[PDB]
């Protein structure tokens, strides 16, 4: 009765879903065929009547390299061939080329395809998309796709996940560049979008994971994670479950601010599992930790004004309640003035499962914390310089505007986000 | 899919082309026959790219040979790898340039220009969606550079919106074997400057440089140059044919490789080159390979960017390797140096990754470096044509033969223009 | 205006020449592990419905193509294979235990 | 059932019927006896459209031989398969006419004609429903010209309801053996335009490129240039001999690129020939097929489609293969060949596929196409009749005989009208 569509873009995002549906098929019980070897599985998997069962997941790439190891691997069989749309020629990190040149080809098709999979279900719940900042896919196509998306579907909730490009380390060149024009889509075109640096896993899993080697692959493993646990209250029971819907509406005070930071723990290796005590108290912790945030801010610097929180396993409210009074206490972390509680707790029973060869361990209680800081202007200021300074004598501006975009949108890019620079300097004034 | 159609220019064109076909070759597991011998159900898929589909399951490349003396096509044919290509693609004149840039661009550039442009057009067509072309030339002879202008001056006009490569052999100082080598050269760059979306700077001096400090071979003939050109115009674009953790075609490299139209000649470097001696000693790791290939040594063009700034950064990896240590390394190496980089750009270093090492290696690196010591080769060659042309150097063989004096002086009147063009950003 | 009765001549070393630098091939019929395309035949015209046999080598390898990485190679290869590379349950998968296992049951009223 | 009388004239005539039948024997698989020796059933389905049934299970060809001088045909029954012809139907005279077409078709031509009738009425009545007839002769000689023109307006007024084709070998300008040979072809062509159903251009410096370049043979003999017209010859009747999803016989085609009576002259053309170099090297598949087909050194006639435009176009197909891609071919080449193509008719094409194909091969193609670049052979031809003419020069050979001076003129006046109406569609 309860239905989710997952949409991945782009190069970044084929492969955290590749990471994704291992996690959910060992979770739920799948062979790489298709069936069983109770009924859970139906907001993420389509049902046959032979028994198999279809991810409700489009795959869309505009590159065939990508794409071509999701038709070879293991899971070759499982997926749905429709499923999996690939373009000829890829925008090449080019936002213009990716929103006025090569994305109108694809779009009937991946707009015919979403349709189908809307068809099979009863009530939608929410469409989750994964895009990055970078790349002209997880950019240009992106964008018009959500412009497509606010007429076709009215009210229907599309949760975000962004890949924010790095402030001080660096994929592309021109990754500023797409990462400015996709916020003017993103305002007005997603309801609530999340954000994460990638050096800050890389800090994680080298300090915490004690993997001094790590690849995209053990990266995707920890997102996955993260994914799984706002998804675990629409599978699962608990003592107070959170749907889509309920959590969404307690993190925006505005529609202007949907952008929050999560925050998972614990992190921990089966060496250092086996000696330390994992209690709820000791996990809620980790949370708030300068050191162990998933995104590069530090929240110091910003104040609190809205909190969720997302507790896994063997957890007692009581303890919880316990937990929050005595943060509550410490003077170290600060809330906005205008709300006094800005917590909301969700409850699950299910502890979180492990794939063999990964990371983490087997762990008992855990918990994710999504977080709304006046910090992420710290973060966007130290980017707003790297993009003017980019600008200032017009680098890299005659490959965007021979693919057919005019020359103001770039100065019309600047004058809506420093508006939205002001617009979070006087949320965090005191009354 | 994506399809890449190769051309050669020159004997010098056809020798690089000859051993590069060689390599990649072994790279993709075929005989001398044209028989798939492979270990492998990787090294399939992507054929298409640079092969045609033959009966009985053989595969020729994309590949056609331009030439205006048949002493090296007999040469070329007669090689090991000379029976694999097909007769049709061969193209030779019967009567030569002689080392002269005007015999290739005005009297007989016209004559053999339509028997390319037929064969170009029939196996271009076959392509489903064709992604670009491919040039090797020098600039050292008439053959390759008074063609290889005129040819690139043609299909662009026939089909714009598509990436073009060469490979551009600049005239060294002390590899002097031409007396006209300075008219060659000038005259080709005013042309190669306007209508070329990707130029590579390859000298014969650096690549001398290489061979007797790092390889520290005794008698490094071509074979052995071709073979460390190949290398790194095979690695360039490893993206199009096996995929990895990051991919990256040769448009993704181009389009964050110029800021400007004009600023298209790059630096190529390859790091994993070691003696017999010193390969047992030395490590593969991840640091070893940004530590060899950003030593000033190890770059095939005859100028070092010490005396200049670096402009924009790439580097393509081959291999399984973690890459933290991938971007941690690039980043120390960026913040240590903070005066070779320019200001106005943060984060210059673009980054590849493949999965499939190069034959008979873990890892490998390939570097593409765009800076300001451009402009020291370019003007080098500008002040030995200056001091030829006011005595008005070799006048009887070039005016004689259709075309004005004005030429020269717009040519000039150019390149001084791109030497301050480039000033700009030092 | 050329010489025809020696363009005639250049032409037939250069064929000769050719003739005596061929070499064939070696009679090794490799084929794509790919897909290769047929021509369905007619339901009635007896000659598009003979008996003959068909090749079981290349049987064997569409059933060694049509597989997974984990039964084509014993080391994997690429880095994208790495994701449900090793798939066995490390502990049985006690499902059927309600007690320290907790799924979502549907109930009578709601289908 | 369908069946097709073959009518042989001229010296010329003699040489390209031999291999003819030599091709169409093998193709259905006779021996040089005449008894079948075949490994198929089907090759008996359809065999009475050229052959006679005799008594032991023998096959006789129903072609009528036509010469002036006996020295032709005693080279024929010497030929490999001279044994197979009726020794009845070798209809010949006592006096040559000597490259004449005034004693051919006035003074010694008109004797012959009443035994050449009484041969063909015996043959043509022997059947039960006559589809057609064809003549194979040449244009250049007045043995198979000045007789075979006359032969054509006896059998016109005798079976006005049939269809008769004609593969006439026309003059060139430079493989002309003969001097008085623009008078033969203005004469001839006066009396075979309007008299005819479907005409065939054949020159002789079409046969010898073709064999040069693209076959690349270095003895071109009279057998390999007769093997070539041989293989148009048979692929046009394919469909009238084998089964096949699109069957199109000779009137089918005559229907179609014929849209005005005096529009009869085609541009023969076949596929799949190639060099035994690149035999092995090349695919077979009908993108190669389409593409060879249309290029300008194809077309067995001395012209050159790009300066005219194709008025219509056929292509006969042999072997088994899928549709889609045959219409989708021709389907391309009619959308970027815009230019080439009249606009006061779409779908240009006409399509027949055959399941067969001849043996040594196992796919193939010919080619039928009435284009508006045939008038440069006519005006070609037009100016050395009237240069010739005008000084009144050879005309004692020829007025001498029978022939008042008004019939050149009549004869250029239908040949001015003829070129006049056919530029009116360029
Ligand atoms: N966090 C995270 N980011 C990734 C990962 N893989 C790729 N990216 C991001 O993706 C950006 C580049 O885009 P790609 O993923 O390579 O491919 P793309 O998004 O389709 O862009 P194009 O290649 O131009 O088509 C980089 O800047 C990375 O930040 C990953 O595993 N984790
Ligand atoms: N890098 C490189 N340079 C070469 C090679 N062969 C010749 N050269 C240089 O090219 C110059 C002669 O080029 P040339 O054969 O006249 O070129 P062409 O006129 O286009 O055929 C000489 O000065 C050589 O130094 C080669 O294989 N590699
Ligand atoms: N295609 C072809 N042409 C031929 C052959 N034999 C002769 N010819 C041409 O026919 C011309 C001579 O014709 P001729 O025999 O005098 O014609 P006739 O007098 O009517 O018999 C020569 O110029 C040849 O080019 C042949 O076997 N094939
Ligand atoms: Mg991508």
């Amino acid at each position: 009765m309860r239905e989710c569509i997952s949409i991945h873009v782009g190069q970044a995002g084929v492969q955290i879903g590749n990471a994704c549906w291992e996690l959910y098929c060992l979770e739920h019980g799948i062979q790489p065929d298709g069936q069983m070897p109770d009924d859970s599985f139906n907001t993420f998997f389509s049902e046959t009547g032979a028994g198999k069962h279809v991810p409700r997941a489009v795959f869309v790439d505009l590159e065939p390299t990508v794409i071509d190891e999701v038709r070879t691997g293991t899971y070759r069989q499982l997926f749905h061939p429709e499923q999996l749309i690939t373009g000829k020629e890829d925008a090449a990190n080019n936002y213009a080329r990716g929103h006025y040149t090569i994305g109108k080809e694809i779009i009937d098709l991946v707009l015919d395809r979403i349709r189908k999979l809307a068809d099979q279900c009863t009530g939608l719940q929410g469409f989750l998309v994964f895009h990055s900042f970078g790349g002209g896919t997880g950019s240009g196509f992106t964008s018009l796709l959500m412009e497509r998306l606010s007429v076709d579907y009215g009210k229907k909730s599309k949760l975000e996940f962004s890949i924010y490009p790095a402030p001080q380390v660096s994929t592309a060149v021109v990754e500023p560049y797409n990462s400015i024009l996709t916020t003017h889509t993103t305002l007005e075109h997603s309801d609530c979008a999340f954000m994460v640096d990638n050096e800050a896993i890389y800090d994680i899993c080298r300090r915490n994971l004690d993997i001094e080697r790590p690849t995209y692959t053990n990266l995707n493993r920890l997102i996955g994670q993260i994914v799984s646990s706002i998804t675990a209250s629409l599978r699962f029971d608990g003592a107070l479950n959170v749907d889509l819907t309920e959590f969404q509406t307690n993190l925006v005070p505005y529609p202007r601010i949907h952008f929050p930071l999560a925050t998972y723990a614990p992190v921990i290796s089966a060496e250092k599992a086996y000696h330390e005590q994992l209690s709820v108290a000791e996990i809620t912790n980790a949370c708030f930790e300068p050191a162990n945030q998933m995104v590069k801010c530090d929240p110091r610097h910003g104040k609190y004004m809205a909190c969720c929180l997302l507790y896994r396993g063997d957890v007692v409210p009581k303890d919880v309640n316990a937990a929050i009074a005595t943060i509550k206490t410490k003077r170290t972390i600060q809330f906005v003035d205008w709300c006094p509680t800005g917590f909301k707790v969700g409850i699950n029973y299910q502890p979180p499962t492990v794939v063999p060869g990964g990371d983490l361990a087997k762990v008992q209680r855990a918990v994710c914390m999504l977080s709304n800081t006046t910090a992420i202007a710290e973060a966007w200021a130290r980017l707003d310089h790297k993009f003017d300074l980019m600008y200032a004598k017009r680098a890299f501006v005659h490959w965007y505007v021979g693919e057919g975009m005019e020359e103001g949108e770039f100065s019309e890019a600047r004058e809506d986000m420093a508006a939205l620079e002001k617009d979070y300097e006087e949320v965090g004034v005191d009354s | 899919m994506r399809e890449i159609v190769h051309l050669q220019a020159g004997q010098c064109g056809n020798q690089i082309g000859a051993k590069f076909w060689e390599v990649i070759s072994d790279e993709h597991g075929i005989d001398p026959t044209g028989t798939y011998h492979g270990d492998s159900d990787l090294q399939l898929e992507r054929i298409n790219v640079y092969y045609n589909e033959a009966t009985g399951g053989k595969y020729v490349p994309r590949a056609v040979l331009v030439d205006l003396e048949p002493g090296t096509m007999d040469s070329v044919r007669s090689g090991p790898f000379g029976q694999i290509f097909r007769p049709d693609n061969f193209v030779f004149g019967q009567s030569g340039a002689g080392n002269n840039w005007a015999k290739g661009h005005y009297t007989e550039g016209a004559e053999l220009v339509d028997s390319v442009l037929d064969v170009v057009r029939k196996e271009a067509e076959s392509c489903d969606c064709l992604q670009g072309f491919q040039l090797t030339h020098s600039l050292g002879g008439g053959t390759g550079s008074g063609m290889g202008t005129l040819l690139i001056s043609k299909i662009r006009e026939e089909y714009p919106d598509r990436i073009m490569n060469t490979f551009s052999v600049v005239p060294s100082p002390k590899v002097s074997d031409t007396v006209v080598e300075p008219y060659n050269a000038t005259l080709s760059v005013h042309q190669l400057v306007e209508n070329t979306d990707e130029t590579y700077c390859i000298d014969n001096e650096a690549l001398y440089d290489i061979c007797f400090r790092t390889l520290k071979l005794t008698t490094p003939t071509y074979g052995d140059l071709n073979h460390l050109v190949s290398a790194t115009m095979s690695g360039v674009t490893t993206c199009l044919r096996f995929p990895g953790q990051l991919n990256a075609d040769l448009r993704k490299l181009a389009v964050n490789m110029v800021p400007f139209p004009r600023l298209h000649f790059f630096m190529p470097g390859f790091a994993p080159l070691t003696s017999r001696g010193s390969q047992q000693y030395r490590a593969l790791t991840v640091p070893e390979l940004t530590q060899q290939m950003f030593d000033a040594k190890n770059m095939m063009a005859a100028c070092d960017p010490r005396h200049g700034r670096y402009l924009t950064v790439a580097a393509v990896f081959r291999g399984r390797m973690s890459m933290k240590e991938v971007d941690e390394q690039m980043l120390n190496v960026q913040n240590k140096n903070s005066s070779y980089f320019v200001e106005w750009i943060p984060n210059n270093v673009k980054t590849a990754v493949c999965d499939i090492p190069p034959r008979g290696l873990k890892m490998s690196a390939t570097f593409i470096g765009n800076s300001t010591a451009i402009q020291e080769l370019f003007k080098r060659i500008s002040e030995q044509f200056t001091a030829m042309f006011r005595r008005k150097a070799f006048l009887h063989w070039y005016t004689g033969e259709g075309m004005d004096e004005m030429e020269f002086t717009e040519a000039e009147s150019n390149m001084n223009d791109l030497v301050s063009e480039y000033q700009q950003y030092q | 205006i050329p010489d025809e009765v020696h363009q005639n001549q250049i032409l037939r070393e250069l064929y000769l020449k050719e003739l005596r630098t061929q070499k064939l091939y070696t009679q090794y019929h490799v084929n794509p592990l790919r897909k290769i395309h047929t021509v369905t035949r007619k339901p009635m015209s007896w000659h598009d419905n003979l008996e003959e046999p068909a090749d079981a080598r290349f049987l064997n390898l569409i059933h060694h193509a049509a597989q997974g990485p984990r039964k084509k190679y014993p080391e994997t290869q690429t880095e994208n294979q790495e994701v449900g590379w090793d798939l066995e349950p490390l502990i049985n998968p006690e499902r059927h235990d309600r007690r320290l296992n907790h799924f979502r049951v549907c109930s009578d009223i709601t289908l």
